[PDB]
């Protein structure tokens, strides 16, 4: 149909899944020279760490992180993840994940974390979904490569294990997202085909997203 | 102000 990133996943659904399941473990050299959560909130107008431009300048309640996109990279296709932890443990969770989030090997060029001092405690992005990781197709024609999907899945699974290994308590996953039982913190939604309001109907549609299935099955 | 959107 019109071709698009998702059309490609649908038509190469099994090829991608099979290629991914044959690849060797991904390795991410974690960064050490990174800010802690307090440092992140001090980003203000502008800060830099491992190539990620940081800012906590205002408008919204988040601290943003963005590394320059490769010329070979495609256009955002809606795929993204949230990370939900106990509200009280966001600073510790951030620190635990910093080495991966700022990694020169990370597949995620853009992400954001809630500034807990800018939101009310009972807020949707306060009780959970305190991190948002944006994914985009890695190939010039806006298609996902098997290599990149495997790397992304490996990365999200590393985030999961790091938080669990740190014994971080889980948060309240947003109604908008879906996640399998083995993801205790991560959740997913595609912003091109879903909104922020929950509903089993939207979760149902999301569960059928080829990208989500490739990330979980 | 609390929107997790990409833009």
């Amino acid at each position: 149909e019109i071709p698009s990133t998702n059309k490609h996943l649908k038509n190469n659904f099994n090829s991608l899944h099979n290629q991914m399941r044959k690849m060797p473990v991904s390795h991410f050299k974690e960064a050490l020279d990174v800010p802690d959560y307090s440092g992140m909130r001090q980003s203000g107008f502008f800060a830099m760490s491992q190539g990620f431009q940081l800012n906590n300048h205002g408008y919204d309640v988040f601290i943003h992180a963005r590394r320059e996109s490769p010329q070979s990279q495609g256009k955002f296709a809606g795929d993204k993840f949230h990370i939900s932890v106990l509200r009280d443990m966001v600073p510790q969770a951030f620190q635990a994940l910093s080495g991966l989030l700022f990694s020169e090997d990370s597949p995620v060029d853009k992400w954001a974390v809630t500034d807990m001092e800018k939101v009310v405690q009972q807020a949707r992005v306060s009780l959970g979904a305190q991190f948002t990781l944006y994914i985009k197709p890695d190939q010039e024609n806006s298609q996902y490569s098997a290599s990149f999907l495997h790397k992304t899945r490996q990365f999200i699974e590393c985030l999961e294990s790091r938080l669990s290994e740190n014994g971080v308590i889980s948060g309240q996953c947003p109604e908008s997202d879906v996640h399998p039982e083995n993801w205790k913190y991560l959740s997913y939604r595609n912003e091109l085909r879903s909104g922020r309001d929950g509903g089993e109907m939207q979760r149902q549609a999301l569960r059928e997203e080829p990208f989500y299935r490739l990330m979980t099955e | 102000g609390e929107a997790t959107v990409y833009a």
